């Protein structure tokens, strides 16, 4: 047994790089993103901390995404959620309050 | 930085 509360982050995934900076998957997302529904999330180890990152066109946004210490990823503005894939999955429904619903993964895939 | 959902 490590030292670990909830989940720590799930690596595999595109949209889901527990590496990235933040910027340089706002700078992905200024690859793609055009229908104004790119998206990715991203983790962080320093006090758990996530936050949703899509562009409404030329503008991309971000979200900050926690939980009450207790487990369940939520937002204040945004909705509640168990874990980020509800919140992204169901996200990947509607924008539940986003700027607008979620359609794309904004990482990368290969590299030409 | 971010956004109002």
């Amino acid at each position: 047994g490590s030292r670990r509360a909830s989940v720590g982050s799930h690596e595999k995934m595109p949209w889901f790089h527990g590496k990235i900076s933040r910027e340089e998957s706002e700078q992905i997302v200024l690859i793609g993103s055009k229908t104004n529904g790119k998206f990715l999330i991203r983790a962080r180890d320093n006090n758990g901390s996530y936050a949703l990152c899509l562009l409404h066109e030329g503008k991309v946004l971000h979200y900050r995404i926690d939980k009450d210490k207790t487990g369940k990823l939520s937002i204040p503005e945004g909705k509640k959620f168990d874990t980020l894939w509800q919140l992204v999955e169901h996200y990947s429904y509607k924008a539940d309050g986003l700027l607008r619903v979620l359609t794309v993964p904004c990482q990368k895939i290969g590299t030409q | 930085t971010y956004e109002t959902l």
